[PDB]
RNA sequence: CGCUGCUGCAGUUGAAACGCCCGUAGUUGGCCCCCCGCCGCCACGAGGAAACGGGAGCGCUCCAGGCAGGCCCGUUGGCCC
RNA sequence: CAUCCGGUCGAUCCUGCCGGAGCGCGACGCUCUCCCCAAGGACGAAGCCAUGCAUGCCCGCUCACCCGGGACGCGGCGGACGGCUCAGGACAACGGUUGCACCCCCCGCGGCGGUCCCUGCUAGCCGGACACCGCUGGCAACCCGGCGCCAAGACGUGCGCGCACGGGCGCGCGCCCCGCGGGCGAGCAGCGUGACGCAGCGACGGCCCGCCCGGGCUUCCGGGGCAUCACCCGGUCGGCGCGGUCGCGGCGCGCCGAGGGCCCGACGCCUGGCGGAGAAUCAGGGUUCGACUCCGGAGAGCGGGCCUGCGAGACGGCCCGCAC
């Protein structure tokens, strides 16, 4: 029964509104699928939803992996992708491991490790490639698309992000 | 920089990982010339403020009817009330009574706004729950010109 | 809709029972005739391993057929009972020479739609960079003025 | 509100087709397809009651349900098959040519053509898409979907046998132009102005040959010829006829009667 | 029934000036600058269904009707709301 | 389309209302010679219902039948349109006016039409898997069981060109701004570039695109009474990060502030409140009424909740709580 119908909200006066109809179809909402980190992968179920005109949206419900890019060298890569680090909503969220574009998540560094060997490619992702994880934001929609691409994070986000969890 | 604000904010339009080097093909913000002859004013242009609602430097694209009102609140944050005035004609007695409407307008930073000045709101797709409308010029008046239901 | 739970009860009023392993001791009635199966497979990749061609697979058999023989059974309505039409399956998965043709008739108006579409293609790709060319030869003129 | 309505009442359905008040609770509803509900007219009612060939409703369905009748060169059967503007419709066993045009009154004309008119067809111009795989791409006001110095409002002179882009008529202050829609419908004009406002509706003024400007919206204009009508025109020539010329027509038609 | 009063009602005595005064909203504000800018205002367009009200044309035998009819505006069914 | 007369006194002139006088539209009494036209269980009971009917149409397969006469089931389309009634609903609905650069849309119409595979292929084009129907059976009824068998333009699988391609990505215009397009009033598009997915449709090519017909919302102005209702609201008001949806949005959630409304009447309450197109009465101005034809809403005893579908929060669908 869940909908967005404004009917159920007050005016900007404050004021009951009446209820001139049911809750209609149109309106409709539906259950917020929280895609999960599988974590160690040692399941990506993704399920698919009939919409509105018999169209169709993709529902990640739990998954690992999915593709990534370096913005700064421009090279795009899959990645296995590690744990949710940051959820800038709330800090249950990062514990959970429920996936949502937003979320700054650490991935392996093993795929984009071969620019270890070149040099002067930014400094801060130098440090993260050498490391086993590197910071991450995700750029995609899970619940939506059905996908959880994202880019590597470069920059003044990783500054800030870095400042916001890493240090004790 | 702060250790306040819990998520940090940039333009989806501009990219991060651009601004740490090549100083040649550089841009500070994602800023477009509003249609209907509207002028992006400088302060937008050399301005550090994200404002996602921004009209000149935002997603927010101006499209629709196109009013002007004066400012009767700004309590809230990047938000102002815009009092429209307008009279009514009764037909029964030959008279126009005076009324008023608040309209919320989103402000940007761009905009310094203060109670008494005239803003020329613009349409947009609902920014919040009561804002379906945008600024796009603010015209100050000194001290407060008294009131004098103006329908502008 | 009530259903009855699936582990058996002495209430149930009826059941069902079907042999797994047939033992020795024939019935008389549960086991013995074989009641004569009929609906003849239509499938032509059926009767293709069921009439004695599996071997020919792909193969123009056209036509092979065990059908019922008592007239039809319906020649009262024809209103001549010594007659003996045909009672058989209608041949079902049956590849003709025409389906054949039919394949490529749509093969070649596919490729054949699609090749126009190419061709057609590259002549507007000239018309457009050729035009910005042309605007060229134009703008030499301002620069002259 | 539930699904799409697939009825029209009489009273709903649009005055142009003036279909009798009463003998009917309801007038025939149009396919959604080439053109509009209330831009278009019945084919069934041009046959049936236009031109009072089929006795009945359902007689016009028969008449079509063997192929006999022929909308922009194509079979277009379908009874409420939307018969709009600018259609070449084609009786064969009448061995006939109709354009369908709008009448100075405004409503549509069946008025017969040759048959080089029938060669050609005219559609205006609607905004090009950059869709289908960016293959440039315009519709027309028959929906129907190029050349690249072509812009909106334009009419183009689709054969219907070549479909194909013929000679385009670019819309620009001059061209004789007939009127779609609006009060002065069928009325034609030279376009004296546009003034565009830089927001909507842009201005149209047109000066007719009589020297009165009339005046309509800038969507409902159409091209008819980039010089000289190019198309059969009914005998009217958009004059707008008073209402008092009118009174003079239908008291010597009277007077023949 | 101008006995609801915008047009257009009454309050000395038939019903009815608050006992008096300050006063915020409200409403109302002498003249005065010609020449533009926003107002309001007024005219003119454009666009947005009919039925309906009006109205052209018409003998339902007359009519209330109807958009018919007639040896025909490209027969009509305009045009206004 | 501008009209009065009767009624306070012994008479008089006033104010003042009473009563007549005309019309409409319902009851009600008495009567009606026809012909034509015609409303019709709205009116404090959206109360309850016996009975019969109100959505079917075709074959895509036909092995029965029996000459394509062709049932029976599956298959496709329609059953959301149509009919009904105003219960609810008072910044709502409804009307004019706008916007979707915040979107969804079957049929139809006019077009595009390279579909990777490792492979695995039967692609001269494939599978298994069931209704129907037999064969035995239950049940008081309703309603269905098991067996055995066979079909489909049903369904499942499946070759198929790396401008393969649905999606969602990461990256690709700028120098105070303002003037060319594929564009527009406006950075919108459509791609190139680097990844991912392997979506469709494909066993009788449609993937897909537009037009359009409707929606979904949205802008602006209009939008009942009551002060013996003067103070209201607390997702209420802004911002931010997500979700969720066809999509924008406090639309749901966290987070962060402190708003948003009002003597130009807010909020609260009430309404024998559907709204307009219109109707009645009438010099002019007003007044009065909007059940029903047309349109838009809203509901199908009452609340909820749902799948199917292109579209219904459907009730001549289903499911549950509450009545009866």
């Amino acid at each position: 029964g869940i909908t967005h119908d404004k009917m159920y909200k007050r005016s900007k006066t404050g004021a009951v509104q009446g209820k001139w109809h049911k809750k209609r179809k149109y309106n409709l909402g539906r259950q917020p699928a929280n895609t999960k980190l599988i974590v160690k992968v040692t399941g990506q179920k993704i399920s698919t939803i009939r919409c509105r005109g018999g169209n169709i949206k993709r529902r990640a419900l739990r998954l690992s992996h999915g593709s990534f890019a370096w913005g700064s060298a421009d090279i795009s890569h899959k990645a296995r992708i590690l744990q949710v680090v940051y959820n800038s909503t709330s800090n249950e969220l990062v514990r959970t491991n429920t996936l949502v574009k937003g979320c700054v998540v650490q991935i392996d560094s093993a795929p984009f490790k071969s620019a270890l060997s070149n040099d002067t490619l930014d400094k801060e992702i130098l440090d993260q490639i050498r490391g086993d994880h590197i910071l991450a934001r995700i750029s995609s929609r899970p619940g939506q698309v059905g996908t959880a691409d994202g880019y590597i994070l470069e920059g003044p986000e990783l500054l800030f992000y870095q400042k916001k969890l890493a240090p004790k | 920089e702060n250790q306040h604000e819990r998520a940090y904010h940039k333009q989806s339009q501009i990219f991060q990982g651009r601004f740490l080097r090549k100083d040649n093909a550089r841009c500070l913000r994602f800023y477009k010339s509003i249609g209907m002859g509207y002028h992006t004013p400088i302060t937008a242009i050399n301005g550090t403020y994200i404002d996602k609602k921004c009209p000149f430097t935002g997603n927010v694209s101006i499209r629709g009817r196109i009013l002007r009102g004066v400012v009767h609140s700004a309590k809230m944050q990047r938000s102002i009330i815009v009092r429209r005035d307008y009279l009514h004609f009764v037909q029964k007695y030959k008279r126009y009574e005076r009324r008023h409407k608040h309209v919320a307008a989103h402000l940007s930073p761009c905009f310094r706004v203060k109670e008494g000045d005239i803003v020329t709101i613009g349409e947009c797709r609902p920014l919040s729950k009561t804002i379906r409308f945008n600024v796009i010029k603010v015209e100050p008046v000194s001290e407060a010109a008294k009131k004098r239901f103006s329908p502008f | 809709k009530s259903i009855r739970g699936c582990i058996v009860g002495p209430d149930l009023h009826a059941l069902s029972v079907v042999l797994v392993d047939a033992g020795d001791k024939t019935l008389p009635g549960l086991t013995d005739v074989v009641v004569p199966k009929r609906l003849v497979p239509k499938r032509a990749s059926k009767i293709r391993r069921l009439f004695g061609l599996p071997t020919t697979k792909v193969d123009p058999k056209d036509q092979m057929l065990v059908c019922e023989l008592i007239k039809e059974l319906g020649h009262e309505v024809t209103l001549k009972n010594g007659e003996k039409k045909l009672k058989y399956p209608k041949v079902q998965r049956v590849v003709t020479d025409e389906k054949y043709a039919r394949k490529q008739r749509v093969i070649a108006e596919k490729k054949e739609i699609m090749r126009k579409s190419l061709q057609q293609l590259e002549e507007y790709k000239a018309l457009l960079s050729r035009m910005g060319k042309q605007h060229n030869i134009r703008i030499y003129k301002p620069a002259k003025r | 509100a539930r699904g799409v309505r697939k009825h029209l009442k009489r009273l709903n359905a649009p005055k142009h087709w003036l279909l009798d008040k009463m003998g009917g609770i309801w007038a025939p509803r149009p396919t959604n397809g080439p053109h509009g509900l209330r831009e278009c007219i019945p084919l069934i009612l041009i046959l049936r009651n236009r031109l009072h060939y089929a006795n009945t409703y359902a007689e016009t369905s028969m008449i079509l349900q063997d192929k006999n009748v022929l909308i922009d060169g194509k079979p277009r059967t379908d009874p409420t098959f939307p018969v709009g503007f600018m259609d070449v419709f084609e009786i064969p066993k009448v061995h006939k040519t109709f354009r369908v045009l709008y009448d100075v009154k405004g409503r549509f004309t069946l008025v017969p053509i040759q048959s080089n008119e029938a060669g050609f067809k005219l559609c205006r111009v609607q905004k090009i898409f950059l869709g289908d795989k960016g293959m440039p791409y315009l519709s027309t006001h028959d929906a129907r979907t190029p050349h690249p110095d072509i812009k909106t409002n334009d009419t183009i002179k689709i054969n219907l046998k070549t479909g194909k882009i013929d000679e385009w008529y670019k819309f620009d202050i001059g061209k004789i132009v007939m009127v779609t829609g609006g009060r002065n419908c069928g009325r034609i004009g030279t376009i004296q102005a546009i003034d565009k406002h830089m927001g909507s509706y842009t201005m149209i003024r047109m000066k007719d040959t009589e020297g009165t400007e009339f005046l309509t919206r800038l969507c409902n204009v159409f091209v008819i010829g980039n010089d000289s009508p190019a198309v059969a025109i009914p005998t009217t020539k958009g004059i707008r006829p008073d209402i008092i010329k009118n009174r003079e027509l239908r008291l010597r038609s009277i007077a023949k009667r």
